[PDB]
RNA sequence: CUCUGUCGUGCUGAGGAAUCCCUAGUAAGCGCAAGUCAUCAGCUUGCGUUGAUUACGUCCCUGCCCUUUGUACACACCGCCCGUCGCUACUACCGAU
RNA sequence: CGCAAGGCUGAAAAAUUGACGGAAGGGCACCACCAGGGGUGGAGCCUGCG
């Protein structure tokens, strides 16, 4: 469910400006569910997913190499 | 080793199970048989009784547009369809888990909705004999069904559910009672309104009218309240006039009229009945100006009341072919032609050969009955302490004697010579009545539960409350011996024809066999799951089997035992209540058994898997592209006609099907399966990878199997030709998908960095002092070495 | 012999040597070596 | 066992269905020695000698064991297995005492 | 030496933790597949087992 969470998180960030999400004050922010730890968890898991997709793109240039070989033939 | 079989069964009009139907016939439910009476003359028309089934019947429904076909719902969960022309079951439906409780028919009668106590409602087709579908809502049991197509139901979780039928999911729900239970449902015949009867005596009233928006169909137009605050059993509407009848399980039926909702509905009349009514039903007779309300009581009777529309009169009643409360004793004649049955409130004596009642008396309570020889007079010992005497041939009461003061005569036995009777009571004494004049009494330690004589009138045997048996001599009442070893008090006893055996039935769920010389227990044999009420020997050893005996218990069973070889020879089922009394014939060829049932009875490859799924998807793609060309030419009717596996899996796309068959396999098996896949199967896989990357889903899985395909076939791809076209398509689609996903996650991580820095700037510090020592996650990470 | 086997199995007492932990000396509590 | 000569298939015939065992100094042949408080001379156990064919893969068949709870943390991967009942708690129902 | 050493008697449960399965996936096996080899089983002798 990482792609659907990343896409609706992208929609959330593109909808609301940074000052609102930084000055977000909700009464249920205590301990492990406060805003710092929530944004830290989201950020670090997004870092892992981004590293995976970067390795996938770099490995995905193989198809351009194969099409270049078939263009040579 | 002759066994026993059910041959006769009688003494019953409508049971305490629900749902009476009228047709001028009344169709009611006896225990396992559905029987139809005339109300005018008391002779029943017919009985519907099936040899394959034993379970009790508890829901009846008449099909509309075709009477002489009926739907009955039993206790095991089965439904049968009967005919009134011929008494057979044409179709049987075994769909539910337990206890069908509410039936309903369509207006056209082709469709049948049955709701159970196992909370499933299942709708049934009647031309294909297939369970159509299974509607699934309802926290607990469904108490009301109706066909509005549409279905309207209500359950014991106090919810009315309005279901659709074209799309088998619920359209509406509403909650009828806030903290109670909706107990009954009544629909107007024109579908304008529905009233639901709840636990407090409150009747809620709803109006009906005749998906992406707010659908609103049922509207709580108001609440009503009846007079009695009981759990309301039914609400029945008049099919023709403007009335309905509301009743709970009580002695009143409240008929209200249709003209705030309290102004719309006013009580027309309140009908008192003599017994607690279980199910009311409506009847309209051709040529009368009245309301024939047909009530069927729990106390074993039908009553037809006439209600005048714009008072009640007890017009018709059926009470002669049944005892009205509960049979406590049976005693059958010396000529074995007639028997007597003694119930609370009544004596009714019957003929065996015709199974039809002949005489009726009224007594207060009837513990023990036995007739005197010559079968002219009968003896009844009652709960109030007395002994009444009646006679058959003139049908009258001769004598009454206060045997004990207020202590119930628990045992009555006639002498085998026939000149004396013995009554053992709930007092300590047991009295002897010679004919009647009191001859000798016997004072003993506790209350005498059961006493019996010997067939050669030599020794007597009382059976106390002290869990013991005292066997005395008959001439002088000296203690011959006493039998012990019963954990709970003895309920009954029967001793053998030659007086060499006693069986002794206790409340500790076993029977004992004593030898009656020295009184040694032959074998204590635990044979019933509940406290064994009664035992009886067959008296004649003319047939070579005089040491056999029957035992009837609270677990709805009779058992035929052999005392010589100490072995149960038969188990007699067929009773649906705690069997109170039984008796055997003097010839011994049949026996009668009278229950709590109120029915007395008479007994005589992974790679190959993904490859075939690839081929299925490929044929689906070709059919869909041909259908696209057809619908582009003209909007005419063109069916794609895909695979039954796809239209059974639910019209999923071929992409979704082949994605699931690639997702199901574990990753090592995925590596081996894609290795085993041949190059004839590769191009279809490459088209489906193009489809995945186009409609992006599982991009890491798509790229994984794509790079495995290219690396394990790199020379063959660069030598072939059509792979250029489809690989160019998959390159464009995969690069677009990867760039889109990567740019979205990059925007996310950049925004999270920005908002984290802003939150740090909010968090930093307010005060400034000399101590900046005020301005980190830590994990534990144990390790053994 | 058969009744002896049935008695031991029912009121089950078996004389097999049981698998003991190899670090019962230094780690007597048997803590788990991960997140704590 | 190796080498050299003399004669040449001549009651002078290598075990059916089944069933079992066996993967390297193993199968199989051969002799020599001992006789160890139980067993063993109708044999037992050692000891040397000669020494192959064919598998050394796979869970397809027949099975056996185990995962679906735990027992460690990074990379990396997976992603709520399914049924018939019991027991417990609560809720209302049924009908006798 | 004292107690043990007096017969409602007469042979053949536990459970919020339990009872039984199924499907998928692994591991192993000359009591499995595969490739071969060798016994026994045919005649006679005899220990032993029934």
């Amino acid at each position: 469910t990482a792609p659907v969470a990343q896409r609706v998180l992208w929609a959330l960030f593109k909808s609301h400006p940074a000052n609102k999400l930084s000055s977000l004050s909700v009464k249920g922010a205590r301990g492990h569910k406060s805003l710092n730890e929530v944004l830290d968890a989201i950020k670090v898991y997004t870092e892992r997913h981004y590293k995976r997709i970067e390795e996938l793109v770099d490995e995905s240039y193989l198809v351009e190499y194969t099409l270049r070989e078939m263009d040579a033939l | 080793y002759l066994k026993f079989e059910p041959s006769k069964s009688f003494g019953v009009v409508v049971s305490s199970n629900s749902n009476l139907v009228w047709s001028g016939q009344a169709i009611v439910a006896a225990n396992e048989e559905v029987l139809v009476w005339d109300i005018k003359k008391g002779e029943l028309l017919s009985r519907w009784r099936d040899e394959n089934c034993k379970f009790r019947v508890t829901a009846i429904a008449q099909s509309r547009t075709d009477p002489d076909v009926f739907a009955v719902g039993y206790e095991d969960g089965s439904i049968r369809l009967w005919d009134s022309k011929i008494a057979t079951s044409v179709v049987s439906f075994n769909g539910h888990k337990s206890a069908i409780t509410v039936l309903a028919f369509d207006k056209t009668g082709v469709r049948l909705a049955s709701g159970s106590k196992d909370t499933d409602i299942i709708v049934w087709d009647l031309v294909a004999e297939v369970g159509q579908y299974k509607l699934r809502g309802h926290k607990d049991q469904v108490t009301g069904l109706y066909f509005i197509g549409f279905l309207l139901t209500t359950g014991k979780d106090s919810l009315i559910k309005l279901w659709d039928l074209s799309s088998r999911h619920c359209i509406e729900t509403h909650v009828a009672q806030a903290n109670g239970e909706c107990w009954a449902l009544g629909v107007s015949p024109d579908f304008t309104g529905c009233i639901t009867a709840g636990n407090d005596g409150e009747i809620t009233v709803w109006a009906l009218d005749a998906l992406s928006q707010s659908v609103n169909f049922l509207q709580n137009r108001g609440t009503l309240h009846r007079s009695s605050k009981e759990r309301a059993a039914e609400v029945v509407f008049h099919p023709l006039r403007d009335y309905f009848a509301v009743h709970g399980v009580e002695k009143s039926v409240e008929i209200w009229r249709i003209r705030e909702v309290s102004d719309v509905f006013v009580q027309h009349v309140i009908v008192r009945t003599t017994g607690k009514v279980r199910s009311v039903d409506w009847a309209l007779n051709p040529g009368v100006k009245d309301l024939q309300l047909l009530v069927g009581g729990t106390n074993n009777l039908l009553e037809l009341y006439n209600i005048v529309g714009k008072d009640y009169n007890k017009a018709l009643a059926v009470e002669l072919p049944g005892h009205r409360t509960d049979i406590r004793s049976v005693a059958i004649s010396s000529d074995d032609k007639m028997l007597a049955s003694a119930a609370n409130g009544s004596l009714k004596i019957w003929n065996i050969k015709t199974q039809q009642c002949i005489r009726t008396f009224d007594c207060g309570y009837a513990l023990c009955c036995a007739f005197l020889p010559g079968d002219k007079v009968v003896i009844v010992g009652t709960k109030e302490g007395e002994l009444q005497l009646y006679d058959v041939a003139s049908a009258s009461l001769l004598e009454t004697v206060n045997a004990h003061d207020g202590h119930a005569v628990w045992a009555l036995q006639v002498h085998p010579d026939g000149r004396s009777v013995v009554s053992g009571g709930a007092d300590k004494t047991a009295k002897f009545w010679d004919f009647l004049v009191q001859s000798r009494i016997l004072k003993v330690s506790d209350d005498i539960l059961s006493l019996r004589f010997s067939p050669d009138a030599r020794l007597l045997a009382v059976a106390l409350l002290d869990s013991t048996v005292k066997v005395f001599f008959n001439d002088t009442l000296k203690l011959y011996l006493n039998l012990y070893g019963h954990k709970l008090p003895v309920l009954s006893m029967d001793i053998s024809y030659d007086s060499k055996l006693i069986v002794t039935s206790s409340a500790d769920k076993n029977i004992r066999i004593w030898g009656l010389d020295f009184g040694d227990c032959h074998k204590a044999l635990f044979g019933h799951q509940d406290s064994i009420l009664q035992v009886a020997f067959i008296p004649h050893n003319s047939d070579g089997n005089g040491h056999y005996f029957f035992s009837a218990s609270k677990d709805r069973t009779i058992k035929y035992w052999d005392a010589d070889k100490f072995e149960q020879i038969q188990r007699i089922d067929g009773h649906h209540g705690e069997i109170w009394a039984l008796a055997v014939s003097h010839s011994g060829r049949f026996l009668v058994s009278a229950s709590h049932d109120k029915s007395i009875r008479v007994w005589e490859m992974a790679g190959e898997r993904i490859a075939e799924a690839l081929e299925l998807g490929m044929t689906d793609l070709n059919t869909i592209r041909e259908w696209e060309e057809a619908r582009q030419i003209n909007p005419n009717i063109a069916p794609p006609q895909r695979n039954p596996i796809f239209v059974a899996l639910g019209n999923i796309p071929a992409e979704t099907y082949v994605l699931n068959t690639l997702q199901k396999i574990k990753p090592a098996s995925l590596h081996d399966a894609l290795l085993v896949l041949p190059f004839s199967t590769i191009p279809s896989l490459l088209t489906f990878l193009n489809l995945f990357a186009q409609r992006e889903l599982n991009v890491p899985l798509t790229c994984r199997i794509l790079f495995f395909v290219l690396k394990t076939h790199h020379k063959q791809i660069v030598a072939s030709r059509t792979m250029r076209a489809t690989l160019e398509k998959v390159r464009a689609n995969l690069r677009a998908a990867l760039r889109r996903q990567k740019d979205e996650m990059g925007f996310n991580i950049a925004a999270l960095k920005v908002v984290s820095m802003q939150l740090r700037d909010k968090s930093v510090r307010e005060y400034v002092d000399e101590t900046w020592e005020e301005k980190v996650r830590k994990r534990a990470f144990a390790s053994l070495s | 012999i058969e009744e002896l086997i049935k008695r031991r199995i029912l009121a089950g007492e078996f004389d097999e040597v049981l698998r003991r932990r190899p670090d019962m000396f230094g780690n007597p509590h048997g803590v788990r070596r991960g997140l704590v």
